[PDB]
RNA sequence: AGUAGAAACAAGGGCCCUG
């Protein structure tokens, strides 16, 4: 459909100050664009976001009480500082299915001290050598990967 | 979809348009109502819908659909086994459960007259529901379930769409019952005509009707008439071997005077080395003129024939005196105004203002038009043909394009033919003349479109190439800039198309003028120029164009289309009898006859007579007229004899002498009509000796 | 917004007027088109001239002026002209300009974000690039080439439609909003309209040229042309570039955008439904036309219906002719008589019965036409333009280029008008046994013989030979045959005339209804026999693919899936509109509901006994995360329904549901057992057999304005109910009524309840009562 | 003056405009 319509169908008379969850799967944004987004969402606390045709991230307003975020099966690149000052109190990230191909578009991530968890499958930097202990060594507050933790501990449902 | 059927067929199933078909033709009516009739039943069946009784039988029962007579006898069989009453009318469904009839119908206007009038008929004995397409229900008793009801206006909206999409939503197509008997409104007037237009024997349009529809055929009487046509005619037939065709009469008198607009063989040409950026006309005339060979010319007063000799001088001075300036807009003065006729068109006459007394004091008589005059063969046409023939010392005469890309043999052999042809075709003297127009007339187009009102001076101008002699010498060629002469336009204040704007042209020579061919032009001997020295002569010209000529002559460049084609007609074809390349061979090796010399046939290869093609394409641009559409529209029959000669297929015709008649009525004051015929005669001669069907 | 508020007040100034008010008040719609014509009149004599004389003045173009402003291109920007304010005196509008600005606007002007979306408004011409860049050029050669005028086409397409059909897809495809009352097409093909959908969807275009385009995109350029070789539209569109009367420029194109290999499945497809629909003598036209109603195939990615197919086609082939005949499809004026060609340039005729003795004395009526009559005709590679005369070829002129196809044309040619003593004392090896009744149905002799000269090569010279022999006159030496198709010869067939050159394809743009018999012939308003079932291959195998041939005598399965795929197409038939069914039940969250339907019930006993419960207790999981959320997937739902009969259990879910015959199904991933995709959300691929799902609710993916509009229906005027918004549609209870514009200038009211019975069944069996 | 043909042009409208 569209993420105008889908969110303004989503908010069935509800006021986007009192919502905790949302959902915008199997959508269109024009230019790969966020497009409705603003601060008003407060009391948010989870986002998805898949398979929307999105390739960036620019229009993102700020959002602190979000601890939850999934991008999957778009083409995200590049962009990936905006987290350290709208989202800075974000656990858990997702970004499986995206165009990712070096190690210096997820460096500023570090900023992130709140970061937990973090998933990367599909991605071309995932054909490299060593790179989970390259990725780890850079972000040290982090202990799982792609649902695994260093010793491959599956982390737990929820 | 030529037949209503068809359209019916679009949406309607087939089975009830052969229904509806099969009952009109037991009525008898128009086949138009294919269309109504087959929704009337489609409705009734898609009512019944297959429902059922309480008994696990069928509900409804249908009656529309069987013949008339049939559905007397149902309806009787039903009203008599339930006890029921007959009623005096048809219906189209008996409803079994509750034992009535029901009567349907369809009204296109959303408004209760259909039914209205159907229960006054009917009253309230059965049940009526009356659809409407547009979603209207009128009845007189509970509605029908809701599933019917659904399913029948959905398809009357479908059908709906789909008529008003054809322009069949009328009351033509869809009356009602009474609106049944469209009829041409028959007036009183158009009547009163018809009665009038009648042939003789008959005297009411309802006998010629009468006559007409049962008209029987009488082979002998028709057989009769027709040999009695065939008596009192006695159509000649006349076979050509025995009526031989007499030799085409030419007109006596003075020769024809050259007629073009720019010269071609006399005219004396200065060139200029070129300059990129000062490209545009002015520019390159004030350059020409700035090195002071222009500014020497200082002609006589005298001239050394012609007519109107002080206005020309005149106006020379001032052109010259124009660029020194360098604004080349001449004023009005009493020279301009008698070359440019400024104030020489008559002035309209009312007739409210008119009298016998006006007539007497003026003379006024219809205008006593003065056709043209005859004039005999021209004897300088074949010179101006041989030089037109020989190169010019130079090439790239003409503007071409480039060459594209490459992908397949094919575009290489068409671009290597291209460039063969092109480079013999740019340094003849005819495509000097193809320059010329092409740029002259362009320059005057856009002053004529620009300046109106201001008599402009523009150049005859060209633009060419030095030849590339080895790599010895001067490497990389130069470019040139030509200037034949020079041109004026008067006021070309083009109102409609096909207007007319005088002008005048100036144009130098180192030739004598001869009498009878520069009849047209005003000669003045001019000074000297070097080459040593030669006398010079100005010919001074006071023509005339046109938008149409103007916009033709800037695409003259069309003869390299036909000539192009007509050659490689000849070289695809000698190719193909061999299945073989033999492109190269056949232009070099295989001659043309192209004229005779010493009473012998003189013969060049085609690589020759390419030019002749040329000339002959360019001379139809040039002297294009109404005398040479017909001759060369009419001449051809002569061809076709010809060809009938040389294949031995005897040929005839029923009135030859007519024919020539009427070519030779055609041929007038044109020098290009009159020198085609002549070498026709020519050659009809020269094949007599080889062929029949012509006397001497 | 501002804009519509302009637009009202526009439409208030117009009304305020009292000759604008008279012509918007009486009449429809409709008079727009007459209004259109009678404004911006104005033609040229000699276009050329003008542009020509037009072109030199300052400024040439006419433009719009707040275009320019916003863009900031100013009247000058060096010295140069580029307009100046002024008004257009016709249009009012628009201010002159000139030539130059375009430059200017090329080269600095306002940048759009994207501009590959020409790529698809132009499909066809990129089309025609990416074929020309795959073709090998060879070498040019130069002959005398041997052309024949025939009809054709010039523009390879896919998914040919008639214009009626295109029209609706433009307007589903761009303006919605204002899309007229559903048709058939629209809901049958929605993969189609779904794909354009995507592609021109949320895009700054100019609506119309898109429309013409897909108008040109969906027209097979058909042209009267001079042919020689192959006939594939690949080659047409570029055949000025292979070849004229006398070169050729050899080419390899066989490998692009091949058309044919569908157009022979079709045939084949044809063939075999005619050839299976032959046993039951008494109803054979009746099962024929279920046959063909009850079977799909494959084109690229969509799957159409046959019936369609059919009618689009033009295959003037005896296969696809009696078929058309059947659905009721009008057809070209062309015979057939074999695997021959013909068509009837002139004349006449009526039957007349004469008799012929199989062996000794055994009397056989055979019906001869009676007049003078003209007969095109092509077989393989042949051509001839044959007349016949009272029972007897009057001459025949050949112009092929084969011996053997000369010899068979001219032996099929000789059948058709019954010529030669052989049908008056028929040969001595044709048998009784042959003559009829192979399946109980009656042969004619003419059919006899042709199955006779097939049989056997010594038949055909015998045929051949009955025509008389002569003795080739001097000069005629060229134009005589032989018995080898000999192009000269001492001894020639009597009045077979030969030449060089491909006899010209005649022409005739005219349709003819035509019907058929309860033995399939073809009778055409006339005697006629067009096409018959005795004229077609005898059998063959073929492992037809991307075919759908839903019927149970038309199918080679077994029991097992037959079952399962009864069951999904059962468990799909609930999904329709109405209370206790399954989008109701999912607008009420009673998703308890839906374990106890029947479908569910009666398949349930497949469901693999050993481990029921714990599947079942998967499938009872997932839907109520489904439902109680409100995001779904609709397909995965009827895909895992049928496991939520039982109790639920504990045990180990390894990841796929079995049945009790060793086939599964993954929830989430397609395979064969159960598939569908995202683009073509209208079908469920069981087992290779499409079941199409009804349109009454959309879904995440699927949903759109499409997939509601089956739902719908419309019902008597009610001004009560509502007014809605085309988007609202969704939110509407079942069985509530609303009224809403729909296309232009029609307001209708609309129940949510499917009621969209068969028609033809209906008609059909009524017809059938007014027999008895 | 001239064009061309079997009649039309050789500016036309209101001191100002135009193909």
């Amino acid at each position: 459909m569209e993420m105008g319509r889908r969110i303004h169908l989503e908010l069935r008379n509800r006021t986007p100050s009192d919502v905790k969850e949302l959902v915008l799967d199997n959508s269109r944004s024009n230019e790969g664009k966020l497009e409705g987004l603003t601060d008003e969402f407060e009391e948010l606390e989870f986002l998805s976001t898949i398979n929307v045709g999105l390739t960036s991230i620019a229009n993102l307003p700020k959002l602190n009480k979000l601890k939850k975020l999934e991008l999957s099966d778009n083409r995200v690149s590049g962009g990936l500082e905006v987290l350290a000052e709208k989202c800075p109190n974000l656990t858990h990230l997702n970004l499986s299915g995206n165009k990712i191909k070096d190690l210096s578009t997820i460096e500023p991530l570090k900023k992130l001290e709140n970061l937990k968890s973090l998933d990367l499958f599909n991605c071309e930097v995932t054909n490299l050598n060593d790179y989970r202990e390259n990725v780890f060594k850079l972000l040290p507050q982090l202990t799982y990967l792609d649902g695994y933790d260093r010793d491959d501990k599956e982390a737990p449902d929820s | 979809s030529k037949t209503f059927a068809e359209i019916a067929e679009a949406f309607l199933e087939p089975e009830a348009v052969r229904i509806a078909k099969e009952a009109v033709e037991e009525y008898g009516d128009h086949e138009r109502k294919i269309i109504q009739i087959g929704i009337h039943f489609q409705v009734c069946c898609m009512f019944c819908d297959e429902y059922l009784s309480t008994n696990g039988s069928d509900r409804f029962v249908l009656i529309e659909g069987r013949k008339r007579g049939t559905a007397v006898s149902l309806q009787n069989e039903l009203c008599k086994s339930y006890d029921l009453e007959p009623l005096p009318f048809l219906c189209d469904i008996f409803d079994r459960e509750e034992k009535q009839f029901v009567e349907i119908g369809i009204t296109r206007k959303a408004d209760d007259s259909y039914f209205q009038s159907k229960f006054g008929k009917l009253g309230n004995s059965c049940k009526i529901f009356v659809f409407s397409y547009d979603g209207r229900l009128d009845k007189n008793c509970e509605g029908p379930m809701e599933e019917q009801k659904l399913r029948i206006f959905s398809f009357l909206a479908t059908a709906a769409d789909f008529l008003r999409k054809e322009n069949m939503f009328n009351e033509i197509f869809l009356p009602d019952n009474e609106e049944t008997i469209i009829e041409m409104k028959k007036g009183k007037t158009f009547l009163e005509l018809r009665d009038e237009s009648v042939p003789l024997p008959f005297q009411t349009y309802e006998q010629m009707k009468d006559y007409c529809e049962k008209f029987k055929g009488n082979p002998r009487e028709l057989a009769s008439k027709v040999s009695q046509m065939q008596s009192n005619i006695k159509l000649p037939i006349k076979h050509y071997e025995q009526n031989k065709f007499r030799q085409i009469r030419l007109p006596k008198g003075p020769m024809a005077p050259y007629t073009h607009k720019f010269l071609m063989e006399e005219a004396w040409m200065f060139t200029k080395i070129s300059d990129p950026e000062r490209s545009r006309a002015g520019e390159i005339l004030i350059d020409f003129f700035k090195k002071g060979n222009l500014s020497a010319i200082r002609p006589k007063d005298k001239p050394l024939q012609g007519k109107y000799p002080i206005h020309y001088k005149n106006l020379w001075n001032q052109i010259k005196a124009a660029i020194a300036d360098r604004t080349m807009v001449i004023n009005e003065n009493d020279h301009s105004e008698f070359l440019g006729g400024i104030g020489r068109a008559s002035k309209k006459i009312p007739e409210i203002s008119l009298t016998q007394d006006v007539i007497t004091t003026e003379g006024l008589k219809q205008s006593e038009n003065k056709l043209p005059e005859p004039r005999s063969f021209p004897r300088w046409f074949n010179a101006e043909w041989m030089w037109a023939i020989k190169d010019s010392d130079l090439t790239g005469w003409v503007p071409m394009a480039e060459y594209p890309p490459a992908d397949n043999e094919l575009e290489d052999y068409a671009e290597h033919l291209n460039k063969t042809m092109e480079g013999v075709l740019q340094g003849t003297n005819c495509a000097r003349e193809m320059g010329k127009c092409i740029l002259t007339v362009g320059a005057l187009m856009t002053e004529c479109r620009l300046f109106p009102g201001k008599i402009k001076v523009v150049p005859i101008y060209a633009r060419s190439k030095e030849r590339k002699s080895m790599q010895e010498g001067l490497p990389v060629p130069s470019e040139m800039d030509c200037l034949f002469g020079i041109c004026v336009k008067s006021k070309s204040h083009l109102n409609k198309d096909d207007g007319m704007y005088t002008i005048i042209t100036f144009e130098f020579s180192i030739r004598e003028p001869n009498l009878e061919k520069h009849q047209k032009y005003t000669v003045f001997e001019a000074g000297h120029t070097t080459v040593r020295e030669v006398p010079l002569y100005l010919y001074c010209r006071t023509t005339a164009l046109s938008k149409i000529k103007n916009d033709w002559l800037s695409k003259a460049r069309r003869c390299f289309i036909t000539t192009m084609d007509t050659v490689e007609t000849i070289c695809l074809r000698e190719s193909a009898k061999a299945e073989e390349n033999l492109v190269e061979k056949t232009l070099n090796e295989k001659q043309m006859w192209i004229g005779k010399k010493n009473g012998e046939l003189i013969a060049q290869p085609l690589r020759e007579a390419l030019r002749v093609q040329l000339v002959q394409q360019f001379y139809f641009c040039i002297y294009n007229d109404s005398q040479l559409e017909g001759f060369c529209n009419e001449q051809k029959k002569i061809l076709m004899a010809l060809e009938g000669d040389k294949k031995n297929k005897s040929s005839f015709g029923f009135n030859p002498e007519g024919l020539l008649e009427k070519i030779e009525e055609c041929l007038i004051n044109n020098p290009m009509c009159l020198f085609m015929a002549q070498r026709l005669n020519e050659l009809v001669i020269e094949a007599s000796k080889r062929g029949a069907k012509f006397f001497k | 917004m501002s804009l519509l508020l302009t637009i009202a007040k526009e439409y208030k100034r117009l009304c305020q007027d009292a000759k604008a008010a008279q012509m918007m008040t009486v009449g429809t719609v409709s008079n727009y088109t007459t209004f259109k014509k009678w404004t911006t009149s104005r033609k040229e004599k000699n276009p050329s001239l003008r542009m020509r004389w037009a072109m030199s003045s300052k400024f040439p173009i006419i433009a719009n002026k707040r275009m320019l402003e916003e863009a900031q291109i100013p009247k000058e920007h060096n010295n140069v002209a580029l307009w100046e304010d002024t008004e257009d005196v016709s249009k009012r509008d628009h201010v002159l300009a000139s030539a130059s600005c375009i430059n200017y606007w090329n080269f600095c002007g306002p940048c759009v974000n994207n501009s590959e979306v020409i790529k698809e408004v132009y499909k066809s011409r990129f089309g025609r690039l990416e074929r020309r860049k795959e073709i090998m050029w060879k070498e040019l050669r130069f002959t005398l080439v041997d052309r024949q005028r025939r009809r054709v086409d010039t523009q390879p397409v896919e998914q040919r439609l008639r214009t009626g059909e295109i029209k609706d897809l433009q307007m589903w495809t761009l303006f919605e909003d204002e899309a007229p009352l559903a048709s058939k097409f629209i809901l049958d093909n929605y993969g189609l309209v779904k794909e354009m959908r995507s592609k021109f969807a949320n895009k700054p275009l100019n609506k119309e040229v898109v429309a013409h385009m897909l108008e040109k995109q969906f027209n097979p350029e058909s042209r009267f042309l001079p042919v020689f070789g192959a006939i594939r539209p690949e080659r047409m569109e570029l055949i000025h570039a292979l070849g004229g009367e006398t070169w050729i420029q050899e080419a390899n194109t066989a490998g692009i955008s091949n058309v044919d290999q569908r157009k022979n499945d079709i045939r084949a497809v044809c063939r075999k439904v005619c050839l299976a629909a032959n046993a039951s003598i008494m109803n054979a036209k009746s099962k024929l036309v279920e046959y063909i109603k009850s079977t799909s195939m494959r084109i690229g990615e969509t799957e159409r219906k046959l019936e369609e197919l059919i009618l689009e086609t033009d295959d003037v082939s005896p296969e696809v002719t009696l078929c058309k005949s059947a659905l009721g499809g009008q057809l070209g004026k062309t015979l057939s008589f074999g695997p021959m060609l013909l068509k009837k340039i002139s004349g006449s005729g009526v039957k007349v019965k004469d008799t012929v003795y199989i062996q000794g004395v055994r009397a056989v009526q055979f019906e001869y036409w009676s007049e003078q009559e003209e007969f095109y005709g092509e077989y393989k590679s042949a051509t001839a333009l044959f007349s016949r005369k009272e029972r007897s070829l009057e001459w025949i002129t050949i112009g092929g280029g084969i011996n053997e196809d000369r010899k068979r044309l001219l032996a099929m040619c000789m059948i058709f008008c019954r010529d030669g003593d052989y049908f008056k004392d028929a040969p001595a090896t044709i048998t009784m046994a042959d003559l009829s009744t192979k399946l109980g149905r009656e042969i004619p002799y003419q059919y006899v013989m042709m199955n006779w000269i097939q049989k056997s090569e010594d038949n055909l010279e015998a045929l051949l030979y009955s025509r008389g022999i002569v003795e080739t006159n001097p000069g005629k030496m060229g134009s005589s045959m032989g018995i080898d198709g000999s192009k000269r010869a001492i001894k020639s067939l009597r009045a077979v005339t030969i030449q060089s050159g491909k006899i010209d394809m005649p022409e005739s743009k005219e349709k003819i209804h035509l019907e058929l018999s309860d033995n399939l012939e073809a009778f055409d308003s006339s005697g006629r026999i067009v096409a018959t079932i005795l004229d077609l291959p005898s059998d063959k195998k073929v492992t037809f693919q991307d075919v759908s041939f839903q019927h149970p005598d038309l199918a080679v399965l077994r029991d097992e899936k037959t079952a399962i795929t009864k069951g999904y197409e059962a468990l799909i038939k609930r999904l329709g509109t109405g209370d206790n069914d399954i989008p109701s039940l999912i607008a009420k969250k009673d998703y308890l509901s839906l374990y106890n339907l029947p479908e569910v019930k009666l398949m349930a006993p497949l469901i693999r006994p050993n481990r029921k419960g714990v599947y079942s207790r998967v499938a009872r999981k997932l839907v109520s995360t489904q439902v109680t959320t409100g995001h779904y997937s609709l397909h995965e739902l009827i895909k895992v329904l049928p496991f939520t009969y039982f109790a639920p259990k504990q045990g180990m879910f390894e990841g796929r549901l079995f049945f009790s015959n060793d086939s599964f199904v993954e929830p989430g991933v397609n395979n064969n057992v159960f598939s569908w995709s995202k683009a073509d959300s209208s079908k469920i691929y069981c087992h290779g057999i499409a079941i199409r799902v009804p349109l009454v609710v959309g879904d995440e993916h699927m949903d759109t304005s499409l997939a509601l509009l089956e739902g719908f229906s419309v019902c008597e005027n009610d001004p009560r109910a509502p007014m809605v918004t085309r988007q609202d549609l969704i939110d509407v209870g079942f069985g509530q009524k609303v009224r809403l514009f729909v296309g232009q200038g029609s307001v209708r009211t609309f129940k949510r309840t499917a009621s969209q019975r068969a028609a033809s069944s209906d008609v059909n069996k009524n017809v059938k009562k007014i027999k008895m």
